[PDB]
């Protein structure tokens, strides 16, 4: 299940990439 | 792209985004790694993380692509993490070149 | 690594420990082994050592 499995990781690197940006856009200096 | 079965190669290619992303969660949550930007820091408050989607994303292709890159690992999580990483990438260009002989 | 024996499997690791650790003493005992935090001010302590 090759491509099944790696349909799994691609949804963890998806959801994970909706999640990456709200971190990217929280955190600054202080 | 003979040499290896077409198999491994959709392994292999969704392996790096995958532990590209991996890296990204661990690394922004960090006890050790959070420093202080300044050459030369009078005990200021202003550190944070210097790992993002693109810099951890861009190692996860470097360290594969065997041309060395920034973002060298601080923590224990974040170095088990490239260290693991780097062996997988040695082995496959070495298992690249010794079957295409 | 089945072109290599285990024998090999073994050595490396402990090489790289060895040469690690002693790595560490040989930095300590080292007199050019004391980089100084805040390098533009010269009046500081040298404690970092990168190692």
């Amino acid at each position: 299940h090759g491509t099944i499995i790696g349909v799994t990781s691609g949804i963890v690197l998806v959801l994970l990439i909706i999640s990456i940006l709200v971190q990217v856009k929280q955190p600054r200096k202080k | 792209l003979n040499p290896l079965s077409p198999d491994i190669w959709m392994y292999v290619l969704l392996a790096c985004l995958g532990v590209s992303c991996v890296l990204f969660v661990i690394a922004r949550f960090s006890p050790y790694e959070w420093y202080n930007p300044h050459p030369c820091n009078p005990d200021s408050d202003v550190v944070e993380n210097n790992f993002t989607l693109l810099n951890s994303f861009w190692f996860g292709v470097g360290a594969l692509m065997q041309q060395g890159s920034e973002l060298m690992p601080k923590a224990l999580s974040t170095r088990i993490v490239g260290g693991i990483w780097w062996f997988f990438t040695l082995i496959i260009i070495s298992s690249y070149t010794a079957n295409l002989a």
